[PDB]
């Protein structure tokens, strides 16, 4: 998963 | 204190106690346009829970899409929020989360799926409201939004999460 | 206002998302009353539903019967309601329903089973808030529950109603 | 008016119908003082049910102890409360109740069970809002909460307690 | 179980 900004 | 209990109202009537959760989202083309003209980037969903004493979590979606997805896709996100029971649960969190878009038709539905990284901050134990959120920038193409398409119907969409349950 | 936000709190309190509902209904000689007497001839139970985001159904009792059952039975009905999550279900909807009055000395319940005429309106996907209600004008006589009766006691009754989940 | 509708929602809040409940214990130290000063000797918890439709039962508990414990453990009670289904139940109520007091390590929990007493008034069907409270007043001594311990952590204590279903 | 006073 990748992390909202 | 009647604005404080709606509030409450609203979070029980949407709340779930299995790792299932159904988000619809209704006026789709006004909270869509909102993402796009940058006043309302990104609408997070009520909470839900693993079991009756278990993990708070909710997701964040962006309609005109965050990172690598801005401007083109549909954006979305899982949280780890603090929970009023996370002094008995395992830290990090370590389920499997599954996240889809509903095809109104149930034809093709859009589903993305993760294990957490348990070394990520976003899956330790929250110290705030909330863990930095983590998910799919490039969840679902914005072509799937169109009118043609069954993703959008009655200017309504639904995102649904299943959060593995195993081990616990 | 305030009392907007009680119903929401009753309604909450009442639901249920197994399909399975029990509706006590209190003051049942005043109620009573209140039907001979042509003041409410008719009263919905709160809302209840076949799974979380399942069909959303109530009853419709007439203490004094309605129709063919006018003054004679107690008539009790099943109502489809407009549902958040309608547009992710089948229609027309076509779950078995039972219907029950409890006997509270653990004696002969009344019991009614049926299955929905897939071509009345009241099957089909709700357009109003409630479907066209359906069920038995002779639910059960008048004169059943009386004194001595054993359906009434303490002055209440019991109503179950139980949705069948088959290929839910 | 308010209070009430304020009472019903936290009430549903902490409602389960499983007949596994946990109370969670906030602000443990002054609420611990206030017992210790005889201001608020004992707390009741939200109410909880072993089914849907099944008893309605709560927690008592003393910070400061009750009767033989007093002044040297924590005592902890179980009451069975006037339900809306009550005529519906078997009674006298005749379930195991387990009752902890949980190890925030999750090592060593407090744990006590007994079954009910079914010549006690304390299980016959309830005439008042709630039936004489009944339980351990020796739960757990002082001691363990006042030395270095796990039991309290965060300022907050939870006590579990499992109605057992079996015959219903 | 014993009763509270």
């Amino acid at each position: 998963p990748i992390q909202a900004s | 204190a009647m604005a404080d209990l709606e509030q409450k109202v609203l979070e029980m009537e949407a709340s779930t106690y299995d790792g299932v959760f159904i988000w619809k989202i209704s006026d789709f083309a006004r909270k869509r346009q909102e993402a796009v003209a940058g006043r309302i980037p990104a609408i997070f969903s009520p909470a839900f829970y693993t079991s009756r004493y278990g993990y708070k979590m909710c997701l964040r979606i962006y309609l005109n899409g965050d990172g690598t997805g801005r401007g083109t896709h549909l954006s979305l996100f899982f949280v780890v929020m603090k929970g009023p029971n996370d002094a008995l649960l395992r830290w990090p969190f370590n389920q499997k989360v599954t996240l889809m878009l509903l095809d109104q038709n149930n034809r093709e539905h859009v589903i993305d799926a993760f294990r957490p990284d348990v070394t990520s901050s976003s899956f330790q134990r929250p110290v705030n409201d909330m863990n930095i959120a983590s998910g799919c920038p490039l969840f679902c193409p914005v072509s799937k939004m169109e009118a043609k398409n069954s993703y959008v119907r009655d200017d309504a969409i639904f995102i649904k999460a299943i959060v593995d349950l195993t081990g616990l």
